């Protein structure tokens, strides 16, 4: 009856349940198990470039903590 | 024009505060708090002078008070704030109102251990005063001397001798 609607809905629920799931692990996985770093304003970015200069490996999610000082 | 005077690269060695931007954000207000005093004297000296030059051995007591204030926390509170940062770290915007819980235990381990009150909503804005020994800078935009300008008017004002003197015409 009315409820085989229910597979193309659930067929269509799946196709726009993947773009978001992808990007959210895209973003775990390019970034160190980490959300990706949001840098909508200057003082942001600037801080992500620090990151990446004082990672020493050139990628701004390796974090170094106090274990870097002495 | 002239040569333009920059330090040696001798002169610009300092040990860096080699931490991540989370590291820095995590431990920030007690930074502000701790660290008031030679930040204070370097950004006074850093408005005053308009010149990176002239800054640099106040920023390297900057650079000097930072590291101190993180080895009192790596000598002391370590593991609290390691996981305090690594909780900033993990979000993209690095929202402190993600992570109340590590904050209230590295600010109680701080409080305990060594005594340090993280300032509340709306002191680390203040416009302090720095009791500094180095001079007022005199003439910090480099300026030369200002033209002299043109003499004013003075006097009474006396009538126009012989009225318009137009071609003819007498008044
Ligand atoms: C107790 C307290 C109270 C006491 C009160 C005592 C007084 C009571 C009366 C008070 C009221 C004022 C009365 C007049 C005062 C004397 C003015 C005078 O004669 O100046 C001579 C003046 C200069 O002569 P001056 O020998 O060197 O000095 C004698 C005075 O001491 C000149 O003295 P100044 O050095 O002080 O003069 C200053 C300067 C002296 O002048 C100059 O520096 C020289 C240059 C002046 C202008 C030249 C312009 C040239 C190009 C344009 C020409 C336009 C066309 C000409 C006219 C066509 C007709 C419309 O004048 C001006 O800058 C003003 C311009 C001229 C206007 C004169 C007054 C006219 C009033 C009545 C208007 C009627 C129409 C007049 C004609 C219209 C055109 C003006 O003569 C001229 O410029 C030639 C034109 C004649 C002047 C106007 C005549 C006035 C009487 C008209 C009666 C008939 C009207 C008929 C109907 C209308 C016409 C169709």
């Amino acid at each position: 009856m009315w409820f085989e609607v229910l597979p193309g809905i659930a067929v269509m629920g799946v196709c726009l349940f993947i773009p978001g799931m992808a990007t959210a692990r895209i973003h775990r996985f390019s970034n160190g198990g980490r959300e990706k770093r949001v840098a909508h304003y200057s003082y942001q970015w600037y801080l992500m470039e620090r990151d990446r200069r004082v990672s020493g490996v050139n990628r701004y999610y390796v974090s170094k903590g106090l274990e870097n000082i002495d | 024009p002239g040569i333009v005077e920059l330090p040696s690269l001798e002169d610009l060695k300092v040990q860096e505060v080699k931490v991540s931007s989370s590291v820095l954000k995590a431990a920030a207000h007690h930074y502000g708090a701790q660290c008031d005093k030679p930040n204070k004297e370097f950004m006074l000296c850093r408005w005053e002078e308009k010149d990176p030059r002239r800054c640099l051995e106040e920023g390297k007591l900057v650079n000097q008070c930072a590291l101190e204030f993180f080895r009192q926390i790596k000598r002391h509170c370590a593991e609290p704030f390691t996981e305090y940062w690594t909780c900033i770290d993990y979000s993209g915007l690095q929202l402190f109102r993600r992570c109340r819980k590590e904050q209230a235990q590295f600010d109680k381990c701080v409080l305990d251990k060594l005594g340090w009150v993280r300032p509340d909503l709306g002191e680390l804005s203040k416009v302090t005063k720095v009791k500094t020994d180095r001079p007022l800078p005199e003439n910090p935009y480099h300026s030369r001397a200002r033209p002299e300008p043109n003499p004013e008017v003075e006097g009474d004002l006396k009538p126009a001798r012989h009225g318009s003197r137009l071609f003819f015409w007498t008044m």
